[PDB]
This record gives structure tokens, C-alpha cells and sequence, in this order.
């Protein structure tokens, strides 16, 4: 299917302690394949898939260089911003910066992203268009005069719509054995005595990959998100990720329930009935 | 590979 | 200021079985800020060699950050995963069910 490539930056200041945490990572679609922390003993990008390792030595110094200069602007952001909306020296804060690449199954450019956060809401976003800036409030649209007079959004364009691919591309080749790879959901189902007349019937999916599942629960055919609870897709630790669904049914009726499982390796999507 | 360098907000 | 409670699940990397080698999970998604505490239990005292995995972030800003120990379940053992933020009044402990 479809591919991305997608990195994530944390800043957070420290009041009274000094220099701001630092924390990127990268990933391509459900992958993690670099990382850089602060708090690390490197202060080098460093590899965190197999298939990036084999990069040379002038990759990883200039990503390490680059990432650096991401470290800085943030924390000259940290102060700016706080300046920006009047805040105190008493508290910390939050820059959060993501940035990627999509392409479709033909691997040609599908869209590109750059969205900024401040305390954990949207600050400035890119447009989809790449050409023009969505600021959240006033002192956004401060950053956003400055964006434009630096013509950010141009050389961003350039980033998202061609280098960004370029690399996608390269890292979907070289991790083709296990980027390119579809892991089928294993699927089962439980069942909990909730009270005599309760009963809750629990819908598993575990062992898949890419990340992306539907696990829906139906009454008699019809969809219900009624009396239904739906966790976090999580990690399993080994690449692949697992899911669950849950509904509280009337003892007696289970066998009008059913849970239906959509994902990338069930060409057919499944239906699973208690017993 | 990630972008060359950010801008200052 | 954004503030978000963590979502906390402990859980087995594999099915699991009494005296076969696997792995106990505590992820903790969905949270802001992202100074958090977690760790792992084993029958009341917190586990040494805990791994984490790098910060990293979803669609709405909100943290996520998966903390993961080698570990043989046994019968007797309880497992679970204490977690401490600035949206919980006191700590959460979550003890770890087989069927979460």
C-alpha cells in the first residue's frame, strides 16, 4: 500500500535545571529507525533498524549535524515563545515538531506534512497545498509574518516533495525484507461473566503489521458502539502490534454478536462468533 | 534523512 | 496548557505460559506532559532491568512511550505497572490480566 516517511521532535524546558530534554525520532510507516536524545551518551543520530546501519559515515555525521541545528532552533523557540505569550521563568513547556512524506503504492509523491505544536496544542501548520501557513492564535500568526518573509514554506515544498521521497524511497528498498512485509492478525475471542445476567465478549487481534486495523462489533448485523470499549493499538515489542474490543452483551445472547476484523493481510476481512 | 535545518519561530 | 491523563496497559509481547520466557509490557499512551514516571512490579518491589523505548508522539500531540521487561511468568508472581504524572492525584498501579 501506501509509505511514509515521518519524524518527531520533542523539546521540553527545564526550569531552574538547565538545558532543554531533546528527543527525535524517525520512522518509516509502523518502523522506528533512528533516534536522538539529549540525555544519550552519543549526541549522534543513531541507527535503530538494521537496514539504516549499513549507511556510511558521512550519513550519520550529517544527520547528526542537522539534528543538532533542529535542537537549537528549539531551544531558542522555548525562549521566544514564552516571550511571545508573556510566561514566566516558573514553568516548562512544550515544542513538539512532526514532518513527513507520503507516496502511494507506486511510491510516487502522495502529500507532504509539517505541523508545530506548543504545549501540546497546534501552534502553526503547513497547508496541504505546501504553499501557506494555518496559525493557531495571534502569536502564531508573529511566527507565521516571519515564515513568510524567510520564505520557509518554498524551501519546505522542496524538502517534502522531493528529498523526503528520495529517502523514503532508498530506506524502502534496503528494509525492503521487513518494511515491505504484511503480518496477518491472529484473531481469538473471550468471554467474562459480568454479573447472572452480563457477560462481556472480548474481540483479539495480535501479531499484526502495519499498525492500521478495524476491529468493529455488530448486533444481529448492525454496527454497535454501544456498550462497546476499544483500547489503544499497542506494541507488542517485536515489531508487531496487537488490539482488542469489547462488548457487554445480555447472558444468553452471544450468538447475535459478531466482531468483524479489517486489516491489509485479510483480503477477506474476518467474522468471529463466541463458540 | 531529515530536513536540512528550522527556521526560528 | 494542555494536560492529558496516560492510558495504562500491562501485557505479554507473546500468549502466555508459566514457565516460558516472554516479555511484560507496560505502555502508557495518550499523556501531556511528558515528564512520567512508570515502572514495573514484580510482587510488590519494582523491577531493575526495564527497558523504554524512545518519546515519540501521535496525530493529536499526545505522548506515548512503551517501558518492557524479560520475565517467565509463573503462577504465584504478581505483575504489574506503577505510573505516576502530574494528572494523577495519587499514583495508578495496573496490575497485569492475562486477558488485557
Amino acid at each position: 500500500g501506501s509509505h511514509s516517511m515521518r519524524y518527531f521532535f520533542t523539546s521540553v524546558s527545564r526550569p531552574g535545571r538547565g538545558e532543554p530534554r531533546f528527543i527525535a525520532v524517525g520512522y518509516v510507516d509502523d518502523t522506528q529507525f533512528v533516534r536522538f536524545d539529549s540525555d544519550a551518551a552519543s549526541q549522534r543520530m543513531e541507527p535503530r533498524a538494521p537496514w539504516i546501519e549499513q549507511e556510511g559515515p558521512e550519513y550519520w555525521d550529517g544527520e547528526t549535524r542537522k539534528v543538532k541545528a533542529h535542537s537549537q532552533t528549539h531551544r531558542v523557540d522555548l525562549g521566544t515563545l514564552r516571550g511571545y505569550y508573556n510566561q514566566s521563568e516558573a514553568g516548562s513547556h512544550t515544542v513538539q515538531r512532526m514532518y513527513g512524506c507520503d507516496v502511494g503504492s507506486d511510491w510516487r509523491f502522495l502529500r507532504g506534512y509539517h505541523q508545530y505544536a506548543y504545549d501540546g496544542k497546534d501552534y502553526i501548520a503547513l497547508k496541504e497545498d505546501l504553499r501557506s501557513w494555518t496559525a493557531a492564535d495571534m502569536a502564531a500568526q508573529t511566527t507565521k509574518h516571519k515564515w513568510e518573509a524567510a520564505h520557509v514554506a518554498e524551501q519546505l515544498r522542496a524538502y517534502l516533495e522531493g528529498t523526503c521521497v528520495e529517502w523514503l524511497r532508498r530506506y524502502l528498498e534496503n528494509g525492503k525484507e521487513t518494511l515491505q512485509r504484511t503480518d496477518a492478525p491472529k484473531t481469538h475471542m473471550t468471554h467474562h461473566a459480568v454479573s447472572d445476567h452480563e457477560a462481556t465478549l472480548r474481540c483479539w487481534a495480535l501479531s499484526f503489521y502495519p499498525a492500521e486495523i478495524t476491529l468493529t462489533w455488530q448486533r444481529d448485523g448492525e454496527d454497535q458502539t454501544q456498550d462497546t470499549e476499544l483500547v489503544e493499538t499497542r506494541p507488542a515489542g517485536d515489531g508487531t502490534f496487537q488490539k482488542w474490543a469489547a462488548v457487554v452483551v445480555p447472558s444468553g445472547q452471544e450468538q447475535r454478536y459478531t466482531c468483524h476484523v479489517q486489516h491489509e493481510g485479510l483480503p477477506k476481512p474476518l467474522t468471529l462468533r463466541w463458540e | 534523512g531529515v530536513w536540512i535545518r528550522t527556521p526560528p519561530a | 496548557m494542555i494536560q492529558r491523563t496516560p492510558k495504562i496497559q500491562v501485557y505479554s509481547r507473546h500468549p502466555a505460559e508459566n514457565g516460558k520466557s516472554n516479555f511484560l509490557n507496560c505502555y502508557v499512551s495518550g499523556f501531556h506532559p511528558s515528564d512520567i514516571e512508570v515502572d514495573l512490579l514484580k510482587n510488590g518491589e519494582r523491577i531493575e532491568k526495564v527497558e523504554h523505548s524512545d518519546l515519540s508522539f501521535s496525530k493529536d500531540w499526545s505522548f506515548y512511550l512503551l517501558y518492557y521487561t524479560e520475565f517467565t511468568p509463573t503462577e504465584k508472581d504478581e505483575y504489574a505497572c506503577r505510573v505516576n504524572h502530574v494528572t494523577l492525584s495519587q499514583p495508578k498501579i495496573v496490575k497485569w490480566d492475562r486477558d488485557m
